[PDB]
């Protein structure tokens, strides 16, 4: 069985791509790349596609659980929020790709123990003003879920303890921007 | 339920 | 006598959009005459296939809630049943267009971004979008004039919903009139 | 520039 059966993932996942075409609406710029539910198929997908650090600025990858679209408006996201990692241009070179891979590994490997069920997906934004990586969770009011996820994610990324990351609710983000919206939680 | 640690997943690349 | 040959400029330049279940810019206009020429060449809302929208938005404001001028705003929402498709939809929509291009909300017309008619199998919608749902007096004044312009009796109540609430979710309304 | 509805409808 180990000799010939692929290793099943707890969840089936969908990888999405966003390209910044300024002539189309945000939603219209969203493209489904592929779905997978094994370790082997994940790697086949990962080895085939551009590293985030090689994407044109304005583009995104999203990895979301199958059945959850990578937008605030989805039922699984509307009450949720994101743990946000903000990177400068030096970090594009040194941290972006390794941080994004590690984030993928946390999702597909169900690394958040009990609270992995609260995870919806993750998004990497490649941007001239600073790249971002974020884990989206389902319920901003699940304080224990949100804190456990944040703390494990920070540890897995290997961020020095002194480096604080914030959690932003989507509702707040929707009426402001990523760098004007306030933190509901920190870790 | 189905949980994979980091070194296991990275073994498959 | 200039009224003989000069067109009647609108306060604003407006863009009419079509959306089906793709989003197309139909035309932009800025006079009374060009408004009617556009209105007379296009399908009445009641003759659209379910799933289509028209949107009239001030030029430079995209007919999407995420636009910087809509993200903090909301909409006054008129919901219609199938019987009202026949008796109310077209006249309510025209009246809405007239409210917008004629700047009928006095000092609070500045707060108007646009209007949308949604034609749907499960109930058509008309809505006036405004820029800032925390502008209480503006939203309230717009609401009251709009209701009286549509000839809705006092018994009937319309709600104002912020776009962020609609997108993100216990009442939908922050104002009613 | 404000136009009342009767004026606008006169163009229809
Ligand atoms: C995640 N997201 C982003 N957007 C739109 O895209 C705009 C850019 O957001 P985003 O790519 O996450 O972040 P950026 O660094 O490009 O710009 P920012 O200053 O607005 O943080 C955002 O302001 C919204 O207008 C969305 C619009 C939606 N209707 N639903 C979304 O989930 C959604």
């Amino acid at each position: 069985p180990e000799h010939y059966i692929k290793h099943p993932l707890q969840n089936r996942w969908a990888l999405w791509f966003f390209k910044n075409d300024k002539s189309k609406t945000w939603q219209a710029n969203l493209r489904l790349i592929s779905k997978f539910d094994t370790v082997e198929d994940f790697w086949a997908l990962y080895n085939h596609i551009q590293l985030s650090s090689n994407l044109m600025p304005g583009c995104d990858y999203s990895l979301f659980k199958d059945g959850i679209e990578p937008m605030w408006e989805d039922e699984k996201n509307k009450r949720g929020g994101r743990w946000l990692i903000t990177l400068n241009k030096q970090q594009r070179r040194s941290d972006l790709d390794r941080f994004w891979l590690e984030t993928l590994l946390c999702l597909i490997g169900e690394s958040f123990d009990d609270y992995s069920d609260d995870v919806c997906g993750a998004v990497v934004n490649v941007r001239a003003k600073g790249d971002k990586i974020a884990i989206w969770t389902t319920e901003c009011e699940n304080r224990e879920a949100v804190t456990h996820i944040g703390r494990v994610y920070k540890e897995r990324l290997g961020l020095p303890p002194k480096i604080v990351i914030g959690y932003q609710s989507h509702a707040d983000t929707a009426t402001k921007s990523g760098s004007t919206t306030k933190n509901r939680f920190v870790v | 339920k189905k949980r994979y640690d980091r070194e296991f997943l990275l073994g498959f690349q």
